[PDB]
C-alpha cells in the first residue's frame, strides 16, 4: 500500500514537471479514486485533498525562453 | 556637419526630418569602404535621434545595430565604437 503510495508521489510529481497537452487533467479528472496515499487515515484523506487539485499561478522570470539570443528578442517585443 | 544640428535641432523638425526617412535609413543599414562610411554617419545620427525621445517597427532596429559590434582595417573598430 505505502510502496505504492509514494509510487503515486513520484509519478504524480513526474507529470506535473511533464508538459503535455493531453496532460495529467484526464488523468487526475479520473484519478478521481485514490492517487493518494492510503494506509493510515487521517494523513490519507488530507493528502488526497491536497492532490488532487495539484496543491496557484503566477508568471515570473526574464530570459527563460528556447534560444536565449531570441529571449532578449522576446525582451526586445515589450516596447512597440 | 550632422551632428552639429542634431545636437541642437529643434526636438520637433527632428521628429518631422527623421520620421520622412525612417525607412530610408532601415533599409540602408543593410571599395567597401564606402559601406562602413555610411554605416559610420547611420550611427551617429540614429543615436543623437534616439536621444530625444520614443510607430511600432523601432523594436526592430535595436537588434540590427546591437550584431554590428558583436562581430569579432581601423574602420572596423571605429565602426564597432559607433
Amino acid at each position: 500500500e505505502q510502496r505504492f503510495n509514494n509510487f503515486l508521489k513520484a509519478l504524480q510529481e513526474k507529470v506535473e514537471i511533464k508538459q503535455l497537452n493531453h496532460f495529467w487533467e484526464i488523468v487526475v479528472q479520473d484519478g478521481i479514486t485514490l492517487i493518494t496515499k492510503e494506509e493510515a487515515s487521517g494523513s490519507s484523506v488530507t493528502a488526497e485533498e491536497a492532490k488532487k487539485f495539484l496543491a496557484k499561478d503566477k508568471p515570473s522570470g526574464d530570459t527563460a525562453a528556447v534560444f536565449e539570443e531570441g529571449g532578449d528578442v522576446d525582451d526586445l517585443l515589450d516596447m512597440i | 556637419s550632422l551632428l552639429t544640428l542634431l545636437w541642437h535641432c529643434s526636438l520637433d523638425a527632428l521628429r518631422e526630418f527623421f520620421s520622412t526617412i525612417v525607412v530610408d535609413a532601415i533599409d540602408v543599414l543593410k571599395t567597401f569602404d564606402t559601406q562602413i562610411t555610411k554605416k559610420m554617419g547611420y550611427y551617429k545620427i540614429l543615436d543623437v535621434m534616439y536621444s530625444r525621445l520614443p510607430n511600432e517597427l523601432t523594436k526592430t532596429l535595436i537588434k540590427l545595430c546591437y550584431d554590428a559590434f558583436t562581430e569579432n582595417l581601423e574602420r572596423r573598430r571605429l565602426y564597432h565604437c559607433a
